[PDB]
């Protein structure tokens, strides 16, 4: 470890009830996956995010089948190495990545980490909006857009309105 | 003051 | 070859250290294009320290002008040779002659203008059978000082880079051996520091995950000058004691 | 813009007129820092 | 970079590097691309002509068009070391710069190398244009002599083509004009020096500023109808009936100049080099080892 | 009423080249067509060299590999010039094995079932040890005149060598004098080619005298947009079917797709027939697409 | 363009053509007024000289236009105000 | 393989009914050379015509 | 203080083209200047284009007439490798081999070679005609060489014309050149002054520190030095502001040059003229000293 | 050019038949599937990849390479061939 893994997931000011292992595993993804695309490796990919370090890992997948489709990520007679554990269907993960995926994206952080951001600020107002899904409310539109309006609510949340 | 500036020393000239 | 020389040219070659001239004569046993050895005959050898020489020929590496001092095997297999004569020909040198430039179909006629004042007009016969591709060495060097706000970084881990950023870099920054390219790309990644300020409130989640302490940081990686292609064909890296090598050193 | 230029001797009134202050120590800078 | 020839070129512009062209000119391209809307910011321009797109090489043929550039060759010692053309663009690395011109640089090509400056104001491109172009020095100013005399592949070209021989193809043919003489050379039927009768219309200009054709017969060669193609209205023909070697040539660019003036005496330059160039090459005007021709009285003088 | 030129002896004086031979031929024409079609055939003629290879234990080209006494660059010398003839594909991959002391020829290429070399006793590289082997990929293709590497390798194994595309080497043609036929002043050319063997000699000739006649081929704001619906020919029930969908001009017709409107039910079987009438004077419905209304001519003033 | 022979013709300094030569241009470029001969796209330089040597351009035309445009831009405001 | 670049001549910019100045672009490289020469050759040395 | 010292090895590969520096042994320079296609070239009545055509006038002024004597030997020594070639694609036995080699290496006056092929015993002389299908090396020391009767005697070997001349067709025109011309072989070296090395070009790069002028040289990326000479040749014009502009605005003054660059990406085409900083930089190291220069009104 | 043109009108699945060495991977690959008697890759094809899983003369490398194979669908997708030949395949 780098000498510091219980401190930075506990900030924990916007995301101590949003997902903190998840954000870690997003952010260590935008100092990562940024700039490299990994590989062309066709398969299923998984993430495993540590809450208690904040540090997080790439796992392959292998995803067990009846079908000889996406090879990477391609049965039962197979199985049968491993003593008929896998049953028909499964994602059971049997590789993973070696120190790399963008060894690039460090400083770096005004359009990754921002980036990742704002993509859980969206998320955190959409699970605002999941607490009442619709209902009678007011808002102060802001905007002034062609055909709809733009308005802004409380708890930055906003809407808009069509003309029709 | 020779060439091109000929005019633009004769004017700066002129104008003190 | 020169088709018209002065006889000199064996001289030169042989007298100067460019050929890799046979010290003991003998029966040659392995050419290869890296070594050549010569099993030596038994009127001229030694009681003692049995002996077969081994020469290791000089392959691609750079001269002082930037050119390409190559050294080639000229002599088959089970060949045998005099003490006093070539086995691998150098650079400009053809069976131990010397070779400087090459020799062509030349005519003595005005054409057209093009050749005016000294100018020469060639033909795209010549430039078809790559017969002046003459092929030059350049060096580029990339080190890590030491100064203020810490030590620099030579980890590919850096910003401000894209998938054209380091998408022929290693793990590690320093670009692979064969890897061709083109005028700007970037050859050793290297990040040094900026401004210290202090830790920040708002990255802390992150700060937990990598457990990077710098976090901002500058861009200072080497790049071809603007100009050069190439092909990357030896790459050194040389580490003062008590530094940690990293992967690729 | 300006016409003819002027050159004279210095008086030591006109240099200290010139000055924004008295270089006092010859110590160059701190060299094993960045600081003057 | 180092110069070469090009001899394709008007004597008012020289072969310039499209590479070279391009980075001298990236603020004017780059008001050119902010004009036609193609991008926004500055940076989003130094982005396009650093990857060099395809529609940066119009907006560099816009910027070039007529846009002056100093060369310069490096030892300059008179005023003729700096002269004005038009860009002409090149794919290479080698400026290509008009032969004539050369005699005024003392550039040779056995390894030279030239500067270019771009005029950058208004002013400058008026003055690059109306003062230092190429047509426009075509006097030393140290006399009265041409400086944009043909220097050496062109006065071969004129000496062989001017001359005669006592029997050749069509010796002593007549001719009903120059155009049917260079038709009698380029079929096959007569020589390039063969002489012949031919009609050739001579104007004089006796009167003031008034142009009086003449038509006569004149006993002369197949190339002297073939270069009183080219020569301008003015002259006589009694100037291409000589033999025309360097002192002659020049003398005809002088008369040129002197009486029929500017532009016909740059667009007759260029005309002369062209034709010189054309017949030197058709000449195959070799050296041998048995050219050099020993005497045979040089052994009994020893 | 000129003779006309046809091949009468085809002389394969060696495998490499031929001398193919035009008569009759009028006063002329044999310099003529000598000099065209020498310089068709040294200028523009279909090969068939080599693009791509990838040595096995190679990374670039200026490395060595254990046990062959030519360096990588020597061999990609060796390769681009081999002579191999393609029959009916584009691009093909050529497989080289080859294991002990001795030579590579030209001929230990596992040839595919279309792919012929014409000349099997070209060495590449001498292999040198009992066990040291090389095991390549060569990339061979199509193409025409000289393409180098420099103008046009996603991995770093590959490596690119030039492209002379180009099968002949030397043309010489050399008129001269022709018989009977009961008439003289008539000509012969005989044009001796050099071929490296991938081209037939009529072949050659026949693509060169179709190259140069293909070169003597070249020589040898609308109003009714502008304009309304209504104001067509037509009857009124055309107009109205366009002006269903809210279409005042045929400039607005012309915005949109015939495809389009003829997935509209609005316009009838006799209004698709008053359509292609319409468009039968390529004035409107040609496919076209504007701004929104106006062209530059159109323009406000 | 290649010669500006006839442009020194009627101006006779080969001085003076500069100054109206960039007075005009400096006219047609940036205080957008239209050329008085038909262009063929060429850039303001030769266009300036182009019209020099049709004649319809010297010094003296340029001082009345801009006398003459000064005081119609001052007769505007004045009609304006009163 | 075989589609090169085929021209047509963009114009006849001509001076008085018996002369003229025909141009034509884009030709192949080397092409210049070879139409001007085959046709240099069939106007100025074998056309029908009577005098 | 140095980590770690990184140190790759570009290798580029220089071809040939237009601007390059080929000369032979004898003086005779030149940069290349057109790269013509196989078509153009001036061949002969056998069929071969000729490679390189240099220029004829730089001989009797430019006194080098060994290069003229280089080529026809040249053509002597490849017409005795091209008779080789002949005797040997013909698949010959090695009896006709050694009579042709035989008769090539005696050729001459009191000599100093003396070879026989008689003790090289059928094998070696295959493999010395395999070396010499090339062309044959000819050896000429270098006071006492090869004259000029031994050069036709052994053009005479050979099928060659005598004079060393051969008459060549045109390959534009397809006509054949008048007065035959000399072809033959010279050996020509590539030199290293190519033209991708010195060219340079620069709208505006990094400054100098002490004076504001541009940096010198192509490493750093500089601009061409309008040196004191070129200043005399533009007042010796009556270009004026063309010298204003080349002294104030694209060299020194830094507002003057911002100034521009905004004029000239916004279409404007005028200068702000200013004052050069390093004349502000000789007003104070004048002003150092004792002096007390100004500048009045 | 009429009269030029008059003088010119008298002229004008293989990677499962391919041997299982011949694929571009190392011969390790090669002899893996070749341990079982097999030369050409349609036998190859004619297995199921569970019978080739079943049996331990492949190894875990091997069965990396076979993917890597089989991500090009030429081989090893679970075909039946009567025994070697396809129609397209016909004796002639």
């Amino acid at each position: 470890m780098n000498k510091e893994i219980l401190a930075v997931v506990e900030a924990v000011s916007n995301e101590k009830a949003l997902p903190r292992e998840k954000i870690f595993e997003a952010l260590e993804s935008a100092l990562a996956t940024a700039t490299k695309k990994k590989y062309e490796q066709e398969i299923d990919v998984r993430v495993q995010i540590d809450r208690k370090s904040g540090d997080f890992d790439t796992f392959r997948r292998w995803l067990v089948v009846d079908e000889v489709t996406q090879p990477t990520k391609e049965t039962l007679e197979a199985a049968r190495y491993e003593d008929e554990s896998l049953n028909l269907g499964d994602y059971v993960e049997d590789q993973i990545e070696s120190v790399t995926f963008d060894r690039i994206t460090t400083q770096t952080a005004k359009q990754v980490i921002v980036q990742k951001v704002r993509e859980a600020e969206r998320a955190m107002v959409v699970d605002q909006f999941r607490e009442h899904e619709g209902e009678i409310i007011t808002g102060v539109v802001k905007k002034v857009n062609r055909d709809n309006i733009s308005l802004d609510l409380g708890n930055n949340a906003e809407a808009v309105i069509l003309r029709e | 003051p020779a060439g091109t500036g000929y005019a633009y020393h004769q004017d700066r000239m002129r104008r003190r | 070859k020169p088709l018209v020389g002065t006889g000199m040219e064996r001289a030169v070659a042989v007298d100067s250290g460019v050929t890799a001239v046979a010290k003991r004569g003998g029966v040659v046993q392995y050419v290869d294009a890296s070594r050549i050895v010569i099993k030596v005959n038994e009127d001229e050898m030694y009681p003692g320290e049995a002996g077969i020489d081994i020469y290791n020929l000089t392959k691609y590496t750079r001269s002082n002008q930037n050119t390409c001092i190559n050294q080639m095997p000229c002599v088959s297999l089970g060949e045998p040779v005099e003490r006093g004569d070539v086995l691998a020909d150098g650079p400009s040198t053809d069976l131990g002659e010397l070779a400087l430039g090459q020799n062509m179909r030349v005519a003595f006629m005005p054409w057209n203008g093009y050749n005016f004042e000294d100018s020469i007009l060639v033909s795209e016969r010549v430039v078809q059978e790559d017969r002046f591709t003459t092929i030059h060495i350049q060096e580029l060097a990339c080190v890590s000082r030491d100064t203020k706000l810490g030590p620099e970084e030579i980890t590919a881990d850096i910003p401000n880079v894209g998938e054209a950023a380091l998408s022929k870099l290693d793990e590690s920054g320093i670009v692979y051996i064969g890897a061709e390219v083109t005028g700007g790309d970037i050859l050793v990644g290297k990040v040094t520091p900026k401004g210290e300020t202090q830790l920040t409130p708002e990255e802390k989640l992150l700060r937990a995950i990598f457990g990077e302490k710098a976090s901002d940081v500058k861009d200072s990686s080497l790049r071809v000058p603007n100009g050069v292609s190439g092909t990357v064909i030896d790459v050194q890296v040389f580490t003062r004691d008590g530094v940690e090598k990293d992967k690729r050193a | 813009e300006f016409d003819a230029i002027k050159i004279a001797l210095a008086s030591p009134d006109m240099i200290r007129s010139w000055s924004f202050g008295e270089v006092k120590k010859p110590e160059t800078i701190n060299y094993r820092t960045f600081k003057p | 970079s180092v110069i070469t020839v090009g001899p394709y070129l008007r004597l008012h512009q020289c072969g310039l590097p499209k590479k070279m062209a391009l980075e001298l000119f990236k603020p004017f391209i780059y008001g050119k691309l902010e004009l036609r809307g193609l991008a926004t910011t500055i940076k989003a321009a130094k982005k396009m002509v650093e990857r060099e797109e395809a529609v940066v090489w119009d907006i560099l043929d816009e910027v070039i068009r007529e846009h002056p550039v100093l060369l310069n060759r490096a030892p300059t010692l008179h005023r003729l070391g700096i002269q004005a053309f038009e860009p002409v663009l090149i794919e290479g690395k080698a400026i290509q710069l008009h032969p004539l011109v050369c005699a005024a640089y003392n550039a040779d090509f056995d390894g030279d190398q030239m500067a270019v400056h771009v005029p950058l104001t208004l002013e400058a491109q008026l003055e690059a244009r109306a003062l230092m172009m190429s047509t426009n020095n075509i006097l030393s100013p140290a006399n009265g002599e041409p400086i944009i005399v043909p220097s050496q592949d062109v006065v071969l070209g004129l000496y062989y083509m001017t001359r005669d021989c006592v029997n050749a193809k069509g010796e002593g043919m007549v001719l009903t004009g120059p155009k049917e003489a260079e038709r009698l050379y380029r079929s096959g039927l007569a020589s390039l020096h063969a002489r012949v009768k031919v009609r050739i219309t001579e104007y004089e200009k006796d009167a003031n500023g008034e142009l009086v054709a003449k038509t006569s017969l004149k006993d002369t060669t197949v190339g002297r109808a073939i270069l009183w193609m080219i020569v301008p209205k003015g002259l006589p023909y009694s100037i291409v009936n000589q033999a025309l070697g360097k002192k002659a040539i020049s003398k005809m660019l002088n008369t040129c100049y002197r009486i029929l003036g500017l532009k016909p005496t740059v667009i007759f330059a260029d005309q002369i080099m062209y034709t010189g160039f054309a017949y030197a090459a058709r000449s195959g005007a070799s050296v041998g080892i048995d050219d050099m021709v020993i005497p045979e009285k040089k052994h009994e003088i020893i | 009423e000129f003779l006309k030129p046809r091949l009468v002896d085809i002389e394969q004086v060696s495998s490499t080249h031929a001398k193919v031979t035009l008569e009759p031929l009028e006063r002329g024409f044999g310099h003529t067509l000598g000099n065209a079609l020498r310089r068709i055939l040294l200028s523009s003629m279909p090969g068939c060299a080599v693009t791509e290879v990838e040595i096995d234990g190679v990374l670039h080209e200026y490395s060595t590999k254990e046990g062959v006494q030519e360096d990588i660059l020597e061999i990609l010398l060796n390769l681009k010039g081999l002579a191999v003839r393609v029959q009916g594909k584009d691009e093909v991959i050529l497989t080289l094995n080859k294991s002990g002391i001795g030579p590579v020829t030209a001929a230990d290429i596992t040839h595919d079932g279309d792919v012929e070399i014409v000349k099997p006793q070209h060495v590449i590289c001498h292999l040198t040890d009992e066990n040291a082997s090389i095991s390549m990929r060569i990339k061979v293709q199509r193409g025409r005149g000289y393409v180098p590497a420099s103008t046009r390798e996603r991995p770093i194994g590959r490596l690119l060598v030039d492209a002379c595309y180009s099968p002949v080497e030397r043309i010489a043609y050399n008129v001269e004098a022709a018989r009977v036929e009961q008439r003289t002043d008539l000509d012969k050319l005989v044009i001796e080619m050099e071929t490296n063997g991938t081209i037939d000699p009529e072949e050659a000739i026949r693509r060169a005298a179709t190259i140069l006649a293909e070169q003597l081929e070249a020589f040898v704001f609308d109003p009714i947009l502008l304009r309304p619906v209504d104001d067509l020919e037509l009857t009124v029930r055309s107009a109205n079917c366009l002006k269903a969908e809210a279409i005042h001009y045929i400039g607005d017709l012309v915005q949109r797709t015939e495809v389009e409107l003829l997935k509209t039910p609005n316009l009838g079987k006799k209004s698709l027939t008053e359509i292609k009438d319409v468009l039968a004077s390529r004035g409107l419905s040609l496919g076209m697409r504007l701004e929104n209304w106006p062209p530059a001519s159109i323009a406000d003033e | 363009r290649v010669t500006v022979q006839d442009a020194v013709e009627k101006i006779g300094n080969r001085f003076d053509l500069v100054l109206v030569a960039a007075r005009r241009a400096r006219q047609m470029q940036v205080g957008g007024k239209d050329p008085l001969v038909p262009e063929e796209n060429d850039k303001t330089t030769v266009i300036a000289l182009r019209e020099i040597e049709e004649g319809l351009i010297n010094n003296q035309i340029l001082d009345v236009r801009e006398r003459q445009e000064q005081q119609e831009q001052e007769a505007a405001e004045l009609q304006a105000v009163t | 393989v075989t589609e090169f670049l085929k021209p047509r001549l963009v114009d006849i910019e001509q001076v008085s009914s018996t002369h003229a100045k025909v141009t034509l672009e884009p030709l192949e490289r080397g092409f210049g050379h070879t139409l001007g020469n085959a046709l240099r050759r069939i106007l100025l040395s074998s056309m029908p015509g009577c005098a | 203080g140095v980590l770690k010292i990184v140190k790759v090895y570009l290798a580029v590969k220089r071809r040939i083209q237009p601007g390059d520096k080929m000369a032979g042994r004898h003086g005779n320079k030149g940069v290349i200047s057109k790269i013509n296609p196989i078509e153009d070239m001036p061949y002969d009545e056998n069929g071969t284009p000729v490679d390189i055509v240099l220029n004829p006038l730089g001989v009797p002024s430019r006194m080098n007439i060994g290069q003229i004597l280089e080529t026809h030997l040249g053509m002597a020594a490849k017409g005795i490798g091209d008779k080789i070639n002949a005797m040997l694609k013909q698949q010959q036995e090695v009896a006709k081999l050694r009579e042709f080699i035989q008769r090539a290496y005696d050729l001459g006056a009191d000599v100093r070679q003396k070879v026989d092929l008689s003790t090289f015993s059928d094998e070696e002389v295959m493999r010395l005609a395999e070396n010499l299908r090339k062309g044959m090396p000819i050896a000429t020391p270098v006071f006492d060489g090869a004259k000029e009767a031994e050069i036709k005697e052994l053009l005479k070997l050979g099928d060659l014309p005598t004079s060393g001349q051969i008459r060549l067709y045109d390959g534009r025109t397809g006509e054949q050149f008048e007065r035959p011309v000399t072809v033959g072989y010279m050996y020509m070296l590539k030199l290293n002054h190519l033209v991708d090395d010195k060219m340079h070009a620069r709208s505006t790069g990094s400054y100098s520190l002490v004076t504001q002028q541009p940096l010198g040289g192509k490493a750093q990326f500089g601009g061409q030095r309008f040196g004191e000479m070129e200043v005399w040749a533009l007042e010796a014009y009556g270009a004026a502001y063309t010298l204003q502009e080349m002294l104030t605005v694209k060299s020194d003054d830094v507002n003057g040059r911002t100034k521009m660059y905004k004029n000239i990406v916004d279409g404007n085409h005028q200068m702000e003229p200013g004052m050069p900083e390093s004349f502000n930089v000789l007003l104070k190291e004048i002003r150092s000293l004792g002096i007390n220069i100004e500048l009045e009104d």
